C-alpha cells in the first residue's frame, strides 16, 4: 500500500515525505507526476537519464534540504550525458558546501517537463472545516498577489469547476497571447483527488503541489511536498 | 439528546432565579412567559417564596411534582453547577443557562464542567451567557427581551447578546414576522448545527437568519452538510461578524482565540448555499423579501418605473449583484402601449414616464405579472405631483391580487412622509417595500441570489 | 451672464403659464412661491386673467412695469420661443424653462434654438424639462414640488426630474436641512459647473449633493477645476447614474449618446475631491454627517458601545472604508474605569457592556469628547431592558453640550419603536443618528473620506 | 522644433508617426527612449550599430508596415557586424516578399534593451475630460486583465504617484521573487510628461508607449505609437 510510505516516514521520525515519496503517493491517487528514478551514484544517474530520455532534471534527495534551489541543489534542462555528470557533481558539491552534514538518499532523476501554464494545488487543515483544497495560478499570482480559491473537502465537480473560475487570474487558463487554452478537466480531476487525499489520510497535515504544469492536454506535477503530523 | 422538540414545545418549564424583585432577570423572564401566553406549566423556583406571579413556587426543581422539560437558570455563576445537579436529578432535558461569567470572561474550566455535568444526566445546555429564547408556535417567550414579536416564519439565531436582544426589537419596526428567537451565546453545547436540524423539520419556519461570529473546531464539515441540505428548501442568511481580517483579528484578540479564516468561512457558506450579509440592514431587507416571496423560476425580471433616474439606479444596483435585464416580451410592450404615451421607454426598465397617474401602476403591474414570459417584478415609484403614494400602493396590491399568481415582487418608493406611510402600508401586508430604488433592487437580488445558491448546492449533490 | 446672484436672489419673478386652473403646473409654481414666502415682486403672466392669487396679472412679461430678473416658463413647447423673445425684449436675465418636450424626446434642434435665442438677448437658460428651483435664504420656492423643506446648508442638484422632485420630499423625512434645490434637467445651457461656482461663494451653503448622469463633451476639464477648488472648503457628494458598464450603456442607448467612461469619471471625481455615492441612502446618510459636523483633525476615532456585537459590525464596516481603530488614550480608559465593570473591554471599540445604564452613556460620551487625544466619536447603542433609548439620546445630547467643542459624532441605535423615536429625536437636533451600527459607521467614514479627498486635492495643487 | 515631425506627417497625409519619429518626439519632452539611428544602407547600419554599441536590433521603416514583427521586419539581439549585415538583408527580403509595394524609408538601428519590468503608458482623449493618461503593468496585466489606472491631464505628482499605486499589479514594481524594486520616480516623471504631451499637442489623438521597461534606475520606452488627427 502507498500508506507504507507514510508509516515508514513515521517510523523514522520524519515529518514530511521526500520528493519521490510524495510524487509516488499522489500518483497512486491518480494525480500525474514526473518519472522518479532514485540514483545512488553518477553511473546510474546517467543510465537513468538515458533510460528516461533527455532533457532531464537532477535534484538532491535529503531530509535536510527542503528548499532545493536555494542550496544550489537543482539542475534543469540537461540534454547530454556530459551535462548530467556535470550537474551531478555540481549538486553534491553545492549541498556539501551549504549544509555539510546532510543525510543523502541519492540524486533524483526526472524528465524536464516542457513549458506550460503553472498552477498551485494545495491541501491544508482548517480548525473549523477540516481538510480544505486551495487553487491558484503559479508564480507571482499566488506568491505575490495571494490570488487563491478554497473549497472544503470532499470536493464535488461543482466545487472544483467553480473554484477554478473564481480566481482573478482565471483567463490564463483559457488562452492568451502566445498560449493555448489548457485542460480544465484535468485540473478539476486533480483538485478532487487532492481533496480525497486530505479526507482519507489523517496523518497528512499539509500538501503543496507547486508547480503543477498545465498543457492543452493533461497536467504534470513537477514538485510535491507532504507534511505529516 | 439530539431532538429539540421538547425544548421549543415543552409541557413544563422552570424559571430558576425569579423573585419578588421585578428588576431581576429571572423575574423578567417569568413575566414575559406569562404575558406572551404560554399554555403549559410554569414553575417559579425560589428558596423562600411560596408564590410568584400567582403561581406556586418551589425551592428546587427536584421538588416540583411534575416532569420539567426546560429549566431557565438565572442564578449567579457560582451557583449554576448546583442548580445543574438538581435539574439533572430531576430529569431535566434542557438547561437554558442565562447566566454570564463563563468562558467569555476567561473561565473556560467552569463552562466545560457545566456541560460535563449536564451531559452525565443526559441533559443538554443552551448557552451559557444568553438572553433566552422565543418560540411563537408554542406561545413561549423565555427571554428578558421585548414581550412581543410579530408572528411569522422567520427564525433568528444570535451569538451576540446585546445586539441579538436589540435586533429582536428591531424585527417589529421592520415588520418581520418571527417564528423563533434563539440566543446561543457562548455555544458551549447546543449550537447552530443543532438548531438548523430542528428548523429544517419545523413547518412554522421558512427562513433562517443567523448572527454568527464563529463555530467550534471540528464542527464545520457537519455545519456544511446540514446547512446545504436546509438550503434546498429554506434560505439561510448569515450576518458574519469578523468579515474582515481586521474584524476577525479583533474578535480573536478579545477571546484570545486563533482568528477564524475569512476566506474559508466564505467558501463554506458558498458550499452551504448561504447568503452572507455584510450588515443588519441588508440582512433584514433580504429576509423580508425571502419571507414573503417564492424564488423566481427564471431570469425574466421586469423593472417598472415612472422615472428614468430611479430606473438607472436600479439597473446599476442589479448589475452590482450580477443581475442583468433583458428586453421585455413583445406582448407586454404592446399591452402597455395601450395607455402609455409615445415617449415611454421599453428597454427594461419599462419607463411609463413621470406624468403617469396612480392608475397606470395598477395596469402596468397587472400586465407585467400576468405575462407568462415574466418571472419577477420590481416596481419603482417617485412621488410626483400627478400621483398619490397610497393610491399607487393600493394599485400594486390590487394588481397582485388580480394577477392571482405568486411571482416575486419588490417595491421602491421615494418621497416625503406620504411615501413613508405608503411603504409601511405595503410592508404590513407582506409586500416587500423600501424607501429607495437601490434597496428594493438589492432585495429582489437576494431572491435571485438564493435561487443561484440553491442551484450551487443541488449541483454539488449530483450523483456520480 | 456668468453671475447667478440674481437667479437665486431676484428682485422680481414672472410666472408664465399660471391660470385660474389650480391643477396647471404654472399655477402650482405660483402657489408655492406665495406659500413659501417670497418677499420680492411676483408677476403672474396670463393672456386673459386680470388677477391671479390676488396679484396683478399681465399678458406679457414685457408689459410688466418693472425689471424682471427671472421668468419661470411653463407653456407648451411650441409657445416657448415666443415667450423667450418677449422676455428678451423685457431684458430678462434668466429663463427657467419648466416645459418638457425638447432634446429628451428627440427634438434637439428646438433645444439648440431655445438656447441660441436666449443668448442673443444676454439671457441664460435653466433646463429645459425641469421642475424648477428653490432657494431658502431668499424664501424662494419656484418649483411645483413640495411646498416646504427644512432649512439648512445643503444644496441639492438633480439632473433627473422625477427622482429629483421625489428626493426633494425625502429630505424632510431624513431631516436634512436644505439651502437650495435646483432641477437642471436637460442642462441645455446652465449646468453643474455654473451652479458649483455660485455655491462656492454662497455662505448659506456648506454641502453640495448632486444627482448626475453625465456632463457635456468638452466640459469635464472645467468641471474638475471648479469642483476641486470647491472641495477645499465644502464637500461635494455625487450620486452617479450609469456608474456600471451596463448602466452607462443603458443610459447611452436611451439618449443615443456615446457611453461615458466609468473609469475616467471615477478618476475625475477623485481629482475633484468628490465623494461618489452608489445609492440614495449612502448619499443622504453622508450628507447628514457632513452637514452637521466638522472634519476630524486626526485619526483618533473612538467607538463607544454597550455590546461587543455592534462593535464588531462597526469595526468591519470601518475596515471596508480603510479606517482602522487605535488603542484609546490611557487617560480616557482610567476615566471610564471609574464606573465600568472589570470585564469591560478597552481595545477600541470601548465596550461598556450590556449592563450599562443610561447615565454611563452621558459619562462615557463626555469623557471621550473632552479628551484632547480623541478626534472623533461613534456611539453605538443596543436597546436593553436596563436602559431607555430616549434617556441614552438625551445623555448624548448633554455630553455634546458640556464638552463644548464640536468634534464629529455619529450615533447608531438598534431596537424597537422606542429606538426609532430616539433616533428621530437626535436627528432633529442635527446629531447624525442611524438605526444600525453599520450606517452610523459609514456616516463617520464619510467625514474621514472627505478629509482624505480634500488632502488629495491640496497635494495635487502643491507648488513645484 | 519637434513639432516639425507632426507638421511633416500631416503634410504627407500620414495619420501616424513612424517609430523613429515617435521616439524622437517623446524624447524631446524628456521621456527616455532606446538610442536610435535611421540607416539607409547596410553600411550605415553597421557604423551606427558600432556607435550605439552592441547588442542592437533592426526594424523595417515603412509607412505601409504598421506591424513590423508579423512580416519578419524585426531582428533583435545582434551582437556582431556580421549579425547586423545578416539581419539587414533578410529584413529587406522578408518585407519585399510579404509587402512588395512598400516605401522604404530605411532600417532603424537601435539598442537592445535588457529585460526588466514592462509597463504601458498611454494617452487618449475622453469626450468629457479631454487628454487622459493611462498606466498599467505590461503583458497580460493590461492586455488580458485590463488592470489600468487613469488620470485626467495635466498630472500633478500626486496624480502620478497615486495612479501607480492604484493598479492591482502594483507589487510588481516594489520587488518580488527574482526582481529588484524599480525606479518609481522615473515612472511618475514619464507619466507627467506624457500628460503634458497630450495637453500641448492638440493634433495628437492617441499615444501608446508600449512596452516601457523599468529598471532599478531609470526607464526606457522600447516602442512608441503616436496617432494624429
Ligand atoms: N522536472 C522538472 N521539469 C521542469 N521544470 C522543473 C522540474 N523540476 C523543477 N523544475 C523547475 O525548477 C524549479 C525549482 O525546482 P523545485 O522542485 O521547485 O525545487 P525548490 O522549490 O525546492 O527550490 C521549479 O519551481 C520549476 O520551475
Ligand atoms: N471586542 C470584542 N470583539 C469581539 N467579540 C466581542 C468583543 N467584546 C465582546 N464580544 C462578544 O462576545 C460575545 C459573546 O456573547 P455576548 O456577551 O452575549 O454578546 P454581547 O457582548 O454582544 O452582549 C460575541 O457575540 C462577541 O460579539
Ligand atoms: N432611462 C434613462 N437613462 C438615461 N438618461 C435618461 C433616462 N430617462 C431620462 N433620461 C435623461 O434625463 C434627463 C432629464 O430628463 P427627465 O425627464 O427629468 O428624467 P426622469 O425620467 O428621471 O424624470 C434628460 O436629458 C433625459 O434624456
Ligand atoms: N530595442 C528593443 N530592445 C528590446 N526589445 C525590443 C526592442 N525593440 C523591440 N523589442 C521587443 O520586440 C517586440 C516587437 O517589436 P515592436 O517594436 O513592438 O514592433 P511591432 O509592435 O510594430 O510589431 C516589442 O514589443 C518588444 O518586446
Ligand atoms: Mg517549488
Ligand atoms: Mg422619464
Ligand atoms: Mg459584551
Ligand atoms: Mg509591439
Amino acid at each position: 500500500s502507498s500508506r507504507d510510505l507514510l508509516l515508514k516516514a513515521k517510523e523514522n521520525g520524519r515529518k514530511s515525505l521526500l520528493e519521490h515519496e510524495a510524487k509516488y503517493f499522489i500518483s497512486s491517487y491518480g494525480i500525474p507526476v514526473t518519472n522518479i528514478r532514485l540514483a545512488k551514484s553518477e553511473e546510474e544517474a546517467v543510465n537513468f537519464s538515458r533510460e528516461i530520455g533527455f532533457p532531464v532534471v537532477l535534484k538532491i534527495v535529503s531530509p535536510q534540504v527542503v528548499h532545493k534551489s536555494d542550496v544550489g541543489g537543482v539542475k534543469v534542462n540537461l540534454r547530454s550525458e556530459e551535462e548530467v555528470r556535470k550537474a551531478y557533481r555540481e549538486i553534491i558539491e553545492n549541498v556539501k558546501r551549504n549544509v555539510p552534514n546532510a543525510e543523502i538518499e541519492g540524486i533524483l532523476v526526472q524528465e524536464f517537463a516542457p513549458p506550460g501554464v503553472e498552477l498551485i494545488i494545495g491541501l491544508l487543515r482548517d480548525p473549523q472545516f477540516g481538510p480544505t483544497v486551495m487553487f491558484g495560478l503559479g508564480g507571482v499570482f499566488v506568491e505575490l498577489f495571494r490570488d487563491v480559491s478554497f473549497r472544503v473537502a470532499p470536493l464535488s465537480e461543482q466545487d472544483a469547476e467553480s473554484m477554478i473560475k473564481e480566481v482573478k487570474a482565471y483567463k490564463l487558463l483559457t488562452g492568451f497571447r502566445g498560449m493555448e487554452p489548457v485542460d480544465i478537466e484535468a485540473i478539476k480531476d486533480a483538485l478532487i483527488r487532492a481533496g480525497r487525499i486530505g479526507v482519507e489520510n489523517e496523518e497528512i497535515a499539509e500538501m503543496d503541489l507547486n508547480p503543477v504544469i498545465a498543457y492543452p492536454k493533461g497536467i504534470k506535477v513537477v514538485d510535491a511536498r507532504i507534511i505529516l503530523r | 439528546m439530539n431532538d429539540l422538540e421538547r425544548l421549543f414545545n415543552p409541557s413544563a418549564i422552570a424559571v430558576v432565579g425569579a423573585s419578588k424583585d421585578p428588576s431581576k432577570i429571572g423575574s423578567q423572564i417569568l413575566r414575559n412567559l406569562l404575558s406572551y401566553g404560554f399554555k403549559g406549566k410554569v414553575y417559579p423556583i425560589n428558596p423562600t417564596a411560596d408564590e410568584l406571579m400567582g403561581l406556586k413556587c418551589y425551592p428546587k426543581v427536584s421538588d416540583v411534582p411534575d416532569k420539567v422539560d426546560v429549566a431557565v437558570i438565572s442564578v449567579p455563576s457560582d451557583k449554576v453547577l448546583g442548580v445543574i445537579d438538581d435539574c439533572g436529578k430531576a430529569g431535566v432535558k434542557f438547561a437554558v443557562v442565562i447566566t454570564s461569567g463563563f468562558k467569555e470572561v476567561g473561565n473556560e474550566e467552569l463552562e466545560e464542567e457545566l456541560v460535563r455535568r449536564a451531559h452525565s444526566y443526559g441533559m443538554r445546555v443552551l448557552g451559557p451567557n444568553i438572553f433566552g429564547y422565543l418560540y411563537a408556535p408554542a406561545r413561549l417567550n423565555a427571554t428578558f427581551g421585548p414581550k412581543d414579536v410579530l408572528s411569522g416564519n422567520v427564525a433568528f439565531i444570535s451569538q451576540s447578546g446585546a445586539l441579538g436582544i436589540a435586533l429582536m426589537g428591531y424585527t417589529v419596526v421592520e415588520n418581520i414576522g418571527i417564528s423563533s428567537i434563539v440566543s446561543v451565546g457562548n455555544k458551549a453545547d447546543l449550537d447552530d448545527v443543532d438548531l438548523l436540524d430542528f428548523f429544517d423539520k419545523d413547518p412554522n419556519t421558512g427562513v433562517i437568519m443567523i448572527y454568527l461570529e464563529g463555530i467550534a473546531p471540528g464542527r464545520g464539515r457537519m455545519f456544511i452538510d446540514v446547512a446545504s441540505r436546509v438550503s434546498l428548501r429554506k434560505p439561510i442568511i448569515v450576518i458574519k461578524a469578523g468579515r474582515t481580517e481586521v474584524g476577525a483579528r479583533a474578535a480573536a484578540s478579545h477571546t484570545g482565540s486563533i482568528a477564524g479564516s475569512v476566506a474559508i468561512y466564505e467558501s463554506a457558506f458558498k458550499q452551504s448555499g448561504i447568503l452572507m450579509a455584510k450588515s443588519v440592514e441588508d440582512a433584514f431587507d433580504w429576509t423580508k423579501a425571502l419571507s414573503w416571496n417564492p424564488i423566481p423560476e427564471g431570469e425574466r425580471l421586469i423593472v417598472l418605473t415612472n422615472g428614468g433616474g430611479a430606473g438607472v439606479q436600479s439597473t446599476d444596483t442589479f448589475a452590482d449583484n450580477g443581475i442583468y435585464l433583458s428586453k421585455p416580451p413583445e406582448s407586454l410592450i404592446q399591452e402597455i402601449k395601450k395607455f402609455v404615451p409615445p415617449f415611454a421607454s421599453f428597454a427594461n426598465p419599462i419607463d411609463i414616464t413621470g406624468m403617469a397617474p396612480d392608475d397606470w401602476y395598477y395596469m402596468g403591474t397587472l400586465a407585467a405579472l400576468k405575462n407568462p414570459d415574466v418571472d419577477a417584478l420590481t416596481v419603482l415609484y417617485c412621488q410626483t405631483a400627478v400621483t398619490t403614494p397610497i393610491g399607487v400602493a393600493k394599485g400594486i396590491v390590487d394588481a397582485i391580487k388580480e394577477a392571482g399568481n405568486s411571482k416575486p415582487v419588490t417595491v421602491g418608493m421615494v418621497g416625503g412622509p406620504e411615501v413613508a406611510e405608503a411603504v409601511s402600508f405595503l410592508n404590513k401586508q407582506r409586500i416587500a417595500a423600501y424607501p429607495t430604488p437601490e434597496r428594493a433592487s438589492s432585495a429582489m437580488s437576494a431572491l435571485y441570489a438564493y435561487a443561484r445558491a440553491r442551484s450551487y448546492v443541488m449541483k454539488s449533490l449530483a450523483v456520480r
